[PDB]
RNA sequence: CCCGGCGAGGGGAGUGAAAAAGAACCUGAAACCGUGUACGUACAAGCAGUGGGAGCACGCUUAGGCGUGUGACUGCGUACC
RNA sequence: AGGACCGAACCGACUAAUGUUGAAAAAUUAGCGGAUGACUUGUGGCUGGGGGUGAAAGGCCAAUCAAACCGGGAGAUAGCU
RNA sequence: CACAGGUGGUCAGGUAGAGAAUACCAAGGCGCUUGAGAGAACUCGGGUGAAGGAACUAGGCAAAAUGGUGCCGUAACUUC
RNA sequence: AAUUCCUUGUCGGGUAAGUUCCGACCUGCACGAAUGGCGUAAUGAUGGCCAGGCUGUCUCCACCCGAGACUCAGUGAAAUU
RNA sequence: GAUGUCGGCUCAUCACAUCCUGGGGCUGAAGUAGGUCCCAAGGGUAUGGCUGUUCGCCAUUUAAAGUGGUACGCGAGCUGGGUUUAGAACGUCGUGAGACAGUUCGGUCCCUAUCUGCCGUGGGCGCUGGAGAACUGAGGGGGGCUGCUCCUAGUACGAGAGGACCGGAGUGGACGCAUCACUGGUGUUCGGGUUGUCAUGCCAAUGGCACUGCCCGGUAGCUAAAUGCGGAAGAGAUAAGUGCUGAAAGCAUCUAAGCACGAAACUUGCCCCGAGAUGAGUUCUCCCUGACCCUUUAAGGGUCCUGAAGGAACGUUGAAGACGACGACGUUGAUAGGCCGGGUGUGUAAGCGCAGCGAUGCGUUGAGCUAACCGGUACUAAUGAACCGUGAGGCUUAACCUU
């Protein structure tokens, strides 16, 4: 049963769950902004913020550790040069949910997801 | 014990090899034991030249479980196997005299102090 | 910042050792039997993490017998008479689970430094 | 497992009294957005409580 | 005297001077602000009205708020009321907490919605998981049968089977409090008590004799 | 001339005796799903009909228990081959 | 060499789990078996209904089988529903 | 049928392996079209299981377990 | 007995067992020498019996994950009648 | 136009002529134990084996091993061993095809619930002014079982051995209930290891993938194999019966009048569901006192101004739960994520230095990384409105206001 516990279990087994989140967090740090369904933006928030916490300093050893955590050249590149100093001063709250409306074609409640401090946009409509 | 049939170990200096649970004692309307339970054993095997021989129907009590035995502090005592000490069914108490391995201290009386010969634990 | 879950630390008996895996110990205890002045000891390896709460315990494997035995001693009740922590070996794990129903190895296997 | 007679049209309409289809049950009048305000939710130009926060 | 609303927050295996440790659930008992109180011209029985625990009173309604205003105000989450059990209180507040279970060491506890959802099949009803081998197919957990024939003509009332279950209560009844512990305001009740962890409850003392 | 893709479908405007002849076009039922109005349904229930019938809209109530349509409620009551 | 083998590919289907108003007019996955042979199998050929064809169950003959289908007899007869 | 079914010929790349078992994989093919959310019964697929070891059932009953390679060592019976 | 009206045969044995299995016996249903018998290595997806690995089949069932159900959106049958 | 069988299992349930405790009569019952025996449906009422079998034979449990019924209960439940078992063969019989209330071997077992019931739950409307809040009991089930021994108690009774009930005490088993700290399980929002190949130009290191590849640890939840726990003092109506006092029958006689006593069952108390219970509910608290036009007027219809108390959508989301309802609650905020102290996990972070042929160890570094919990922290998102509710809400008796 699901009691006295919080967050969202999604509709993926684990290997699938990893491989979508590995795509999504690479889109997320690179565009600063994404749109996805509300249960899914909350797990996206809770996954990306602990990665940012390790990544908040510009220090070489936490850049080597961050490449140990995720083999992605795009995530470790945006951080520690542009985005490092951006998140350097905070001690949690590295991301935000903006409750964008309902999704198109169905009545599933949606979010726009947006880092607490932004340096980039993409801003055509969600497709 | 927890299941019908079920072979478990002799735990006396009387017997050898294996012996088989036919029923539990200490209640009815069950077909499963707990912890710190009273068994009914029949001897399946054991040497005929020892005090314990094939198809004696006797009473017995638990001395080890590989689930482990508990009640007072709730803190288990676990072992290498499930094992049970035979009673006399007419005079009771351990029918044998030594064994090298210890007893559970969480279910502890005369029936566990008569079945070993370690001086630093109660005899 | 710790106001509740704090009240448990106020209840806990002062007897508890601070711990990291692979200590040697000697747990001094009673034969229990309700409450009884006959005592006995057990020494060997602690196979598990003692941090649990108002109900911390030493998960000893006595590694001395020819089949072995695992014994769990309640730290916060008077069954536990005194507890010395001795030297920490090496384990390169936290809990050595393969000993909970099998005999084996010591509080030291190799070395567990940086 | 099957039936016994053909249903009446009273049957069909009552069975739907508590099982028909439902939507977003309207939205409020606007104050701050480029679109009309979705009740207690952010617009696609972003201005709800303040700035272009949403851009998609 | 009264049912004292605690919170489920903590559970502990506690030590005793018998050599035994007792598994327990630990309930935060709070202070008591008594409210308007109904006398025995009101609904016919002498009872006491209490507010134990509170909320930020941003969601409050004025019709609850007048009760608190005329008595000890506490800007309460709700109103609970009690027929006597050991006694009564001062009609505006008697600041009761751990003291209530010092004249009795027995609780009865009130029926609360048990926080296990359905629970239901294989948990408090007499179903099993039926055979799955020897070509048993489509029938693995459903009873297969529940009634008999045209003899009873239908399904009996004593038989019961439900896909799902809503709010369900029934207490443990008459269970012993092991301790109450001053200066931390802790109510220790033995083992089982209605509710999930992080639930509210009502805790009444003894009602039976 | 209006909505829409570049679509599906219709209306309005204008034609004709006729479009309640609009292209599958002859006038046109019934099954078939929905709308609109009247009156009825929140103390109630069996072949669903008959008997008595509050009421309400309409009828100078024929002023004379009444007419049309419906019907709370209720007496009584088991389809056809 | 071999109607040999443990065992694939390649081909089957004794049994298990499922399907059993199926994805499929017994297929899927899994235990299982033939593979230098009485195998597996393409291409091309040939027998027609009480008649063929069968290492034989009256088995199989358009995912079918004590006898296929169609045009004539024919409005067989029905003692019966 | 966009259907998991059935169907012969020619050609023959990697690593680890006894091999055309088998994990991933080069060139190549290709997402078998509901989707997303929840985590009631239950239905099927997948993961995991204390103590026991079929004790369930006419029946051990798939999945779980067994597997491979060097080396030691190896029974009654026999048409050797 | 793949066979036995009686019979779960009579008797020894393994065992909580013991119709089956192994051994012997015959008060032998209707067994019995090509409907063939005794005996035998190897073989069968073959039948029964035995003990051990191991295992949620079960004892007694828990929890996790996904696809229907259920949630939100789309399309929308049927056994029957 | 048939409802689909045996044996076993699932799932039960109802009749009490009760297996048992409980109240009570008798005995050819000394006391004790029994036999005898009425009252009484509340509760508890076990399991393996060989065989396709019921029964059989054998071992065991409990204080105990019941009576009787259910389209030979229940196939719009399970298997499908068996059956005329359709193949086949044995046993049998016939010339044969083919046969068996003889037999043995594997082998299909269908159906999304229309009306009908069973359990859970909601929507709409009346609760009489509205709204929110507390709340009573017309009515109906659950626990209701049952051993052990100390005392009671060596006492009545006997020839001697011997020799009771309740009550008091701790304590086990089932049945029912709730629970997750303890002990096991799992934990696909957490760490680390590890087999292989592919990759990041390369190395060291790391990650995609093979069922979460595999493996072990794991917070929090849930869960039974673990945990806690009811089985009740008292109240009344009795049964059979013990009666008193006493008649039919001058007496005698639970009984007939009359009245003391007389059981787990019964009506309850304890627990839990419950105002649609039109018998429409009580009681607390709060709030609306502007206006004109018209008709059937305990009243409704339109409009200006104007809608309080409150409600609902909505929003994040739950410790409440299929869905709802129920609930925390929207910057007044710990709802949910980060983050930090802690109840509390793991196993020594990539890189660099040093010894070594190197794996690797050791110093750097008791390191690094971390989810649900408890407390904090607003660090981060829940704007401001409009809207449904309106301007003081019946006749009539009794109580009160002149009344």
């Amino acid at each position: 049963m699901r009691h006295r516990k919080s967050g969202r279990q999604l509709n993926r087994n684990s290997s699938h769950r990893q491989a979508m989140f590995r795509n999504m967090a690479g889109s997320l740090v690179r565009h600063e902004i994404i749109k996805t369904t509300l249960p899914k933006a909350k797990e996206l928030r809770r996954v990306v913020e602990p990665l940012i916490t390790l990544a908040k300093t510009d220090s070489v050893a936490n850049r080597r550790l961050a490449f140990a955590r995720t083999r992605d050249n795009e995530i470790v590149a945006k951080l520690f040069n542009e985005l490092g100093p951006r998140f350097a001063s905070r001690a949690g709250g590295y991301t935000r949910i903006l409750k964008c409306g309902f999704r198109a074609g169905d009545n599933a409640p949606m979010a726009y997801i947006e880092l607490v401090d932004r340096s980039e946009k993409a801003e055509a409509a969600a497709e | 014990m927890i299941q019908e049939q079920t072979m478990l170990n002799v735990a006396d200096n009387s017997g050898a090899r294996r012996v088989m649970c036919i029923k539990v004692l200490g209640g009815s309307h069950r077909r499963y034991a707990g912890v710190g339970d009273i068994i009914k054993i029949t001897i399946k095997e054991a040497i005929p030249r020892g005090k314990v021989k094939k198809g004696d129907v006797l009473k017995a009590v638990v001395v080890r479980t590989k689930k482990g035995v508990r009640r007072p502090d709730g803190s288990v005592i676990r072992f290498d196997g499930n094992a049970c000490v035979l009673l006399n069914n007419n005079s009771e108490q351990p029918i044998g005299t030594r064994i090298f391995g210890p007893v559970t201290r969480e279910l502890r009386s005369e029936k566990f102090m008569k079945i070993i010969s370690l001086a630093p634990e109660v005899l | 910042s710790n106001i509740i879950k704090q009240l448990e630390q106020e209840q806990m008996k002062q007897d508890v050792p601070s711990f990291r895996p692979g200590d040697t110990v000697e747990v001094k205890v009673w034969v229990v039997e309700g409450s009884k002045k006959r005592l006995q000891a057990f020494e060997g390896v602690v196979i598990a993490i003692r941090n649990r709460g108002l109900h911390s315990a030493f998960t000893v494997r006595k590694i001395s017998n020819g089949e072995g035995v695992e014994r769990v001693f309640q730290t916060h009740s008077p069954v536990v008479d005194s507890i010395s922590v001795k030297r920490r070996g090496a384990v390169r794990k936290a809990k050595l689970y393969y000993l909970r129903e099998r005999t084996g190895k010591a509080a030291r296997i190799k070395e567990r430094l940086n | 497992a099957v039936q016994q007679n053909k249903p009446t049209r009273s049957k069909r309409g009552m069975r739907r009294s508590h099982d028909a289809l439902t939507a977003v049950t309207s939205l409020s009048v606007d104050k701050t957005s480029g679109e009309k305000h979705l009740r207690h939710h952010i617009t696609a130009d972003g201005y709800y409580r303040g700035r272009k926060v949403i851009a998609k | 005297m009264i049912g004292l609303v605690g919170k489920k927050v903590g559970m502990t295996r506690i030590f005793t001077e018998d050599g035994v440790s007792i598994p327990v659930t630990v309930i935060e008992v709070e202070a008591n602000r008594v409210t308007q109180v109904k006398d025995l011209a009101n609904d016919g029985y002498r009872a006491i009205q209490v507010t134990t625990g509170a909320k930020k009173a941003n969601r409050v309604t004025k019709p609850e708020a007048g009760h608190f205003a005329k008595a000890g105000v506490e800007a309460g989450r709700g109103l609970w009321e009690f027929r006597l059990a050991e006694g009564e209180e001062f009609t505006v507040g008697q600041s009761i907490s751990v003291e209530l279970f010092a004249d009795v060491k027995k609780v009865d506890v009130t029926g609360t919605s048990k926080g296990k959802g359905f629970a239901g099949t294989v948990k408090r009803w007499n179903f099993r998981t039926q055979d799955a081998t020897h070509g048993n197919s489509l029938s693995h957990r459903v009873p297969g049968s529940i009634g008999q024939n045209q003899t009873p003509g239908k399904v009996f009332k004593g038989k019961k089977m439900a896909g799902q279950m809503g709010n369900e209560r029934v207490t443990v009844q008459s269970l012993d409090v092991v301790r109450v512990d001053a200066e931390r305001n802790l109510l220790l009740v033995k083992g089982a008590v209605p509710g999930a962890t992080g639930s509210d409850l009502i805790v009444k003392p003894a009602v039976k004799a």
